[PDB]
RNA sequence: GUUUAUUAAAAACACAGCACUGUGCAAACACGAAAGUGGACGUAUACGGUGUGACGCCUGCCCGGUGCCGGAAGGUUAAU
């Protein structure tokens, strides 16, 4: 449908709540018929710059090839939940693969 | 929508309605009526105590769930109707067991929506559940102060709250007055503005239109003699001394809170 | 009833005086407070609007002394 | 104030002391809990002679009461089963009656009035502990276990 | 539209509107020694008070005086 490229920081004392929260999202978007094309957790990471007064956040990317209406569906999933800190949706042209350069 | 009047006639020159097509041409509900039998402004001692009140049409009472007990059982809302005892618009609300209820109607809500109550409900324009499960920076009404006690805060049509902060047992609330007030995070509180937001733009065009609505009216305090008011007398139009009650309390600044129990409640007054 | 019921005190009738002896008609009331006193041998608590004056007879007589007075005077509580 | 002391209190005396208080403090809270008598000649008689060590007897199969019911409290699981939300995010709280209710279900039949707890809520779905006053002194810790039901 | 029943119907009062100000709810306020009641089974798009008096264009300068509001360092100052 519409590529869309999803990564989102999760607090990082809920590091431990971040595979019960992909395995949701990978069910929202593959139970509206989406594909997920790679799926990379980051781990711990150390913060450019002190978001929400702390200095760290687990970070995970998701490339999704969900049709419109679920992803705004979990933009919402992302607002009201406080695991996650900052969540970023960006559109792609094309479904991507390739691991990352910071998985690597 | 605001209707301007074309000026058939004068008292229909100004006049402005809000015309709402939604709201039920019919009866209302009749197992939640009640008689509301007028005063006239007068106590138990036939006594005028609050003055100008009077007259008017008459008004059945609308039992409003303002408690909003039923937790966890969704209601699809069945039509809007009119209210005259409030601003607002209220809403004849279907749980699915059969009970029939009425709340006041949010914003955005229309006939077929469907509202849930309770802890466990989402997060959309109609729902009720404590202010510690509401995300701070939303926009509540229908405010309860205690927990149980039925909503206080935000009643009129179109006003709505909106939760600042929380500390533990206390969620911080800006009042559409201004005012910064202490509740506890345990008060029940319904998402979204309340409905009728395009009440204030009505006017009411003349005279007798304020008598339908019960206010009689108001001899303004310089128009008497000595003995009625502090205003009156004077030989032409003499107002040589500072404004005041009917009993000699200034007015045109002087504050009346003296409220000493709910102090530490008040965060910051008005502005 | 602004009556205390340990001690029976009630409003009185004086006179402000004020500077230049201006007598007005005004009353002293008493310091009349409803206070729990738990009773213990009837293992209960017992209501009684008293005066300040009348809780320093009971902490001085005792609750158990005062009620017996109140019932043989004839008074409910 | 002179008052006799039917129990130890933790600031001014032991059992047996005749210790001056102020008023509001005997009136409302030392003689309705039952731990002073205000000191009447007759009621010192009445105490010194027989209940200055009949009391000290009594004192003692109160704690021996605590020591057989506070030392069975080890188990150290209560599983409440109250819904919660997602990733953490209780539902519903648990506040400290149904911590005595469960105790209750599983070692001594306890009161409300047991239970301290530092936030009182447990909103944090999963382990906590909860802190006890089976005595005035003496102390007991149960690790409480907030399971999602 | 209202008004001096019985010498004054008017330019007076009222009025829709406007503004100031009070009022977070056990509201302010009012009647009540009090309990209570009205406001109101209403909740700041609400209510009370005050001035002005549809609408149109507008509403300038002065805070020294008198009020009111805010301030709390100093001076003064009651019972005790
Ligand atoms: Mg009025
Ligand atoms: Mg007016
Ligand atoms: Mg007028
Ligand atoms: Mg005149
Ligand atoms: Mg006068
Ligand atoms: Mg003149
Ligand atoms: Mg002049
Ligand atoms: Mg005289
Ligand atoms: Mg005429
Ligand atoms: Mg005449
Ligand atoms: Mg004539
Ligand atoms: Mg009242
Ligand atoms: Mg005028
Ligand atoms: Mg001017
Ligand atoms: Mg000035
Ligand atoms: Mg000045
Ligand atoms: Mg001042």
């Amino acid at each position: 449908m519409r590529h869309y490229e999803i990564v989102f920081m999760v607090h990082p004392d809920q590091s431990e709540q971040v595979p019960g929260m992909i395995e949701r999202y990978t069910a929202a978007i593959t139970g509206a018929e989406g594909k997920i094309h790679r799926l990379e957790d980051w781990g711990r990471r150390q913060l450019a710059y002190p978001i929400n007064k702390l200095h760290k956040a687990h970070y995970v990317l998701m490339n999704v090839e969900a049709p419109q209406e679920v992803i705004d569906e979990l933009e919402t999933t992302f607002r009201f939940n406080d695991a996650v800190i900052r969540s970023m949706v960006m559109r792609t042209k094309h479904a991507v693969t390739e691991a990352s350069p910071m998985v690597k | 929508a605001v209707v301007k009047c074309k000026p058939t006639s004068p008292g229909r020159r100004h006049v402005v309605k809000v015309v709402n097509p939604e709201l039920h041409k019919g009866k209302p509900f009749a197992p939640l009526l009640e008689k509301n039998s007028k005063s006239g402004g007068r106590n138990n001692n036939g006594r005028i105590t609050t003055r100008h009140i009077g007259g008017g049409h008459k008004q059945a009472y609308r039992i409003v769930d303002f408690k909003r007990n039923k937790d966890g059982i969704p209601a699809v809302v069945e039509r809007l109707e009119y209210d005259p005892n409030r601003s607002a618009n209220i809403a004849l609300v279907l749980y699915k067991d059969g009970e029939r209820r009425y709340i006041l109607a949010p914003k955005g809500l229309k006939a077929g929506d469907q509202i849930q109550s309770g802890v466990d409900a989402a997060i959309k324009p109609g729902n009720t559940l404590p202010m510690r499960n509401i995300p701070v920076g939303s926009t509540v009404h229908n405010v309860e102060m205690k927990p149980g006690k039925g909503g206080q805060l935000a009643r009129s049509a179109g006003t709505y709250v909106q939760i600042v902060a929380r500390d533990g047992a206390y969620v911080t609330l800006r009042l559409r007055s201004g005012e910064m007030r202490k509740v506890e995070a345990d008060c029940r509180a319904t998402l979204g503005e309340v409905g009728n937001a395009e009440h204030m733009l009505r006017v009411l065009g003349k005279a007798g239109a304020a008598r339908w609505r019960g206010v009689r009216p108001t001899v303004r305090g310089t128009a008497m003699n000595p003995v009625d008011h502090p205003h009156g007398g004077g030989e032409g139009r003499n107002f040589g001394k500072h404004p005041v009650t009917p009993w000699g309390v200034q007015t045109k600044g002087k504050k009346t809170r003296s409220n000493k129990r709910t102090d530490k409640f008040i965060v910051r007054r008005r502005s | 009833s602004r009556v205390c019921q340990v001690t029976g005190k009630r409003p009185v009738t004086g006179n402000n005086r004020s500077h230049a002896l201006n007598a007005t008609k005004r009353r002293f009331l008493p310091n009349l407070h409803s206070h729990r006193f738990w009773v213990e041998s009837e293992k209960r608590f017992v209501t009684l609007r008293v005066s300040a004056k009348g809780m320093r007879v009971i902490d001085k007589k005792g609750i158990d002394t005062v009620l017996a007075e109140l019932r043989a005077r004839g008074e409910k509580y | 104030m002179q008052v006799i002391l039917l129990d130890k209190v933790a600031n001014l005396g032991s059992l047996g002391d005749q210790v001056n208080v102020k008023a509001g403090y005997a009136r409302n809270f030392l003689v309705p809990q039952g731990k002073a008598v205000p000191a009447t000649k007759k009621n010192i008689e009445f105490f010194e002679a027989r209940r200055a060590e009949l009391e000290a007897k009594l004192a003692e199969v109160l704690a021996a009461a605590n020591a057989r019911a506070e030392k069975i409290n080890a188990l150290e699981t209560v599983t409440i089963a109250s819904k919660a939300g997602d990733e953490g995010k209780l539902f519903g709280s648990i506040g400290t009656r149904d911590i005595a209710d469960a105790v209750t279900a599983a070692g001594v039949e306890v009161a409300k009035s047991e239970v301290r707890l530092p936030n009182g809520v447990l909103r944090t779905t999963g382990e906590h502990e909860v802190s006890f006053q089976v005595h005035s002194e003496v102390f007991a810790k149960v690790i409480v276990n907030v399971v999602a039901e």
